[PDB]
């Protein structure tokens, strides 16, 4: 059996980090991130396209939370238009 | 001219707060 | 290495320079703010502060190459209810730390404008964590009240056990009620349970 | 000339905070609205003034403890005979007034009020007798 | 660091409450209450809910003179004299406090509390009932209690 | 609001026991943070009616945070009222003129 | 640090002259002090001085999350009944100590001012704390005589056994009467022997 | 069964200091407050909004007294105003 | 069953010191006082008032004779007026 979802993804659907993290940079979009361990958690609306998530939640306003691996691109749909997104960390 | 009218002594802090001490025990001593 | 120690000689002035301007900027807007962040009419009758449920609509989670878990949606319940005497206001989340530092050429001037900037928009990280948690919190605590309209959480179960006058001949408490709180408010599962809200 | 409000929104974000503002006040009216239990006087089942003139004496009481003891020199304060109709639980019901000019009418309405479910008050002023009754 | 003063100093009390009795406008404080005693005519025109222009520049040192104290309650009433009848006269007299403490609650004051109302020559302080709004007993006041 | 008002209908107001009267539609524009009492008491104070309480005042403070702007003492009353929600109720008999406040049994 | 020393200088200079400019103005205020605080005409018939007794209205405890305590009163006897000589007078409460101390530039003179300030408030910390411990106290055997008189504490019990003549040959004592405390005053907690004063 | 309160509060609920205390300074208001155990306790008329009281008591003139944990700053409601209140410890 | 009084107030109560003491010198009235072993022993004709009295005896012709712990303030009654007395132990 599978597990559920990841449950810090109700913390990063709102805008507060996971209990001790590390804030990164991102650049060129409207979407923040952390670092727990080993893992990053995106916060956007934006659709999310190349580097592969793990886990996602959506809250009430189209607000995504995407746990992923830590890349340092994202690409992004922002309205039809393939954006990136620079993170640091 | 602007003036209220009990313009007394100068009271220092002393007397002010043994004055209230002594209506508190004034008042619980009046309801006893 | 010198415009390094300059920025990071802009950086805590700026900071705090930040911190000081958003808390008069904050201070404008108080009782606004007061009105935003009702606790106090949004806590339970027996002065319970209710708890947070965050909801999260649409998930999955792809744990390998074979496997995936979705759910539609999924509810859980951070900082769970309890007897609260006096309801949280907004400046216990929001109120950024001001001190203001003592602590003291061309590089200098242009790193400690880029550290003075970079302290400024770390204060703005500060102060957007901040109205994060204070929105998480408060919006867990108006789902509380959706839910249990909708019939998806229990309401907590206060037991006031009453005792009379109290004690030895040195120590009287005259109506000595202890108040206990034996049920939390947990999610149910029972699904048939639970109400719809139409609307017009 | 006159002037504009001092802490006026007066700014293109302060006007969208204290819009919301607004909002989620009369929101909370009416959420307040909807779970406020009332209940309508006529229905309410709590004591009147019985209008009584001995009973429109102001006295002054400070006290805390069992309602029957109260409620009897309550009585011989206002000249009326006292009747207690029912048991008096182990568990005494306590009260609690502290007033130090208000009228025993008035004060015999709050022990009532502070009773509630586990005694009540009657009072007639014809036959001047005021019956604590248990339950 | 505490600070001492509350943005105010008792020069400027004491400047502002002989320059407003200079300009009739008769501040009695006795103890700790406050009274500031407007003439109608001042303020609003004949019998009418409708400030002048010109009276918001009273309206504005009254509510510099309002910020100088630390208060609870201002509560403020106005009466004019006798009209077309004394529900024309509590109507007038309520919309005239009401639109005056909107202006002074739109202001900077500190105050917690305005009560304001009308009353229809109940409290006349003249019994020289000379004429309209240019009646002494047509006044709008504003009564307060300092608070420490 | 709309699903807590939807599941329960509001079946009465609070008008029926805080009823308008003269000298209760004097008007007042109240902001206020702190307990129940003392505002309580200088709505009824200015309003010349006798304030009294029913029940002994609880430990908590039932604390209201009126903000409001320029409306009569009736609906500032029905105002307390409602957020004073299952903590405190406030009654008005214009009969007599007593403005009533009462906490609740818990 | 020369300021600091300054300051040291001035604090305890500072305190023991607001404690002289306390003491006689206490001692101005003599004969009114021996009203105020008649311990003398609050005793009790064998010369006991009466126990203090502690009010608390509206207590609450938050012992937890789960679990508060509340009484609507509490009484408490701190110092209990006890035989005095004696009567206490407030003098053995309110007079603060005074001693002449003999310890001793411009920054020396205005921290040695803002020192004799901090004297000046800390000397009236200490009456403040003097006169709410006799008012502590005062207050007590006030609340002592109250809640006898509403029957909610026991009045002491003596016993005087009396003996005659005793002694040897080498010492008599004529009359030789030995007083004792039996019962202490306790707080009686069967509740219905309580007296409700009424007034008009 | 939880303890009843402090009694300690009754001798706060006087002026008087707990035994083996420290006193605080009270700043930007009426109250007092003393520190004996990693507790505070202040002597009050004004009431206590934000920081959180562990246990209290009132006497009959409105005087209460609040036993809480270690805040810098306590936030009072004066009469409707909402003010602050600094300590030193 | 308690001690009946000293026996050295006998001795102090005309004016002999107690023996194996050490003399007070009073000040400010008609007093003696002595200090036999952490107790001093005063001889008076006034009434004294504040440091509470451990024992008495009185003579026939009225001087008392007291046993107390060592205060430095003797509070007295004269004829009603109320005065100090310091002694040096």
């Amino acid at each position: 059996i599978p597990p559920s979802a990841n449950d810090l993804l109700l913390h990063v659907l709102e805008g507060v980090p996971p209990p001790g993290s590390r804030r990164l940079v991102v650049s060129g979009g409207d979407a923040r991130a952390w670092l727990s361990n080993e893992k990053m958690y995106v916060r956007t609306n934006l659709t999310i396209l190349s580097p592969g998530w793990l886990a996602s939640m959506t809250s009430a306003d189209g607000t995504h939370a995407y746990e992923m691996q830590k890349s340092p691109v994202l690409l992004v749909s922002w309205h039809g238009k393939v954006m990136q997104l620079k993170v640091e960390g | 001219k602007f003036k209220k009218p009990p313009i007394n002594n100068p009271s220092d802090d002393a007397t002010i707060k043994l004055a209230e001490a002594a209506v508190s025990v004034s008042d619980s001593m009046l309801e006893m | 290495a010198l415009k390094e120690t300059a920025l990071s000689v802009g950086a805590q002035a700026g900071l705090a320079w930040r911190a000081k301007i958003i808390d008069e900027q904050l201070n404008k807007q108080a009782r606004n703010l007061d009105a935003i962040y009702d606790f106090n009419s949004l806590v339970l009758e027996h002065n319970i502060l209710p708890p947070v449920l965050l909801e999260g609509r649409n998930t999955l989670n792809l744990a390998d190459a074979q496997s995936i878990r979705i759910s539609d949606r999924t509810y859980k319940v951070a900082k769970q209810a309890h007897f609260i005497t006096t309801p949280p206001t907004w400046r216990q989340y929001l109120w950024m730390d001001y001190v203001k530092p003592e602590a003291p050429k061309e590089i200098w001037c242009i790193y400690t404008e880029r550290g003075w900037k970079n302290g400024i928009d770390q204060a703005n990280t500060i102060l957007e964590e901040n109205i994060a948690r204070i929105k998480e919190d408060f919006g867990g605590m108006i789902l509380y009240r959706k839910l249990l309209a909708m019939n998806m959480v229990s309401p907590p179960y206060v037991s006031h056990t009453d005792l009379g006058v109290t004690g030895d001949g040195s120590e009287i408490h005259i109506d000595d009620r202890v108040l206990r709180i034996t049920a939390l408010p947990e999610l149910n599962v029972n699904s048939a349970e639970w109400r719809a809200a139409v609307a017009k | 000339f006159k002037k504009p409000p001092i802490n006026n929104p007066s700014d293109d974000a302060t006007i969208k905070l204290a819009e919301a503002a607004v909002s989620v006040s009369d929101s909370m009216l009416e959420m307040a609205k909807v779970e406020k239990v009332i209940t309508p006087p006529s229905k309410d089942n709590t004591l009147t003034i019985p209008n009584a003139y001995n009973l429109q004496a102001r006295a002054s009481v400070d006290w805390s403890g069992p309602i029957e003891e109260l409620t009897a020199r309550i009585a011989k304060a206002a000249h009326f005979r006292f009747r207690v109709l029912g048991k008096s639980p182990s568990v005494p019901v306590l009260i609690s007034i502290s007033t130090k000019d208000e009228s025993l009418a008035e004060i015999l309405r709050d022990i009532d009020y502070q009773a509630g479910k586990k005694a009540s008050i009657h009072v007639y002023p014809n036959s001047q007798v005021v019956e604590l009754r248990y339950a | 660091l505490p600070c001492r003063v509350d943005g105010a100093c008792d020069a400027t009390i004491i400047k502002m409450m002989t320059d407003l009795n200079k300009k009739g406008i008769k501040v009695a404080s006795v103890g700790q209450n406050y009274l500031i005693s407007i003439p109608a005519s001042a303020l609003f025109a004949d019998q009418s809910p409708r400030l002048n222009w010109a009276s918001y520049s009273l309206l504005n040192e009254i509510a510099a003179f309002l910020k100088q104290f630390r208060k609870i309650a201002i509560t403020v009433t106005s009466y004019s004299s006798k009209y077309v009848s004394v529900k024309r006269e509590r109507a007038l007299t309520l919309a005239r406090s009401r639109v005056v403490s909107e202006y002074l609650w739109s202001q900077g004051v500190d105050s917690r509390i305005i009560f304001t109302q009308g009353l229809g020559s109940d409290k006349p302080i003249t019994s020289y009932t000379l004429g309209g709004d240019r009646s002494p007993n047509a006044r709008v006041e504003i009564t307060f209690r300092r608070a420490v | 609001a709309k699903v807590e008002k939807v599941i329960t209908p509001p079946s009465k107001d609070n008008t029926l026991t805080i009823p308008n009267a003269y000298n209760l539609q004097a008007r007042a524009s109240v902001d206020w943070s702190g307990p129940i009492e003392e505002l309580t008491a200088r709505i009824a104070k200015a309003a010349h009616f006798r304030f009294r309480v029913l029940g002994k005042s609880p430990s908590v403070p039932v604390l209201i945070s009126i903000s409001t702007k320029d409306e009569s003492l009736a609906e500032i009353l029905r105002d307390i009222d409602y957020q004073a929600g299952k903590k405190a109720s406030i009654h008005v008999y214009p009969n007599s003129q007593v403005v009533e406040l009462r906490y609740a049994k818990i």
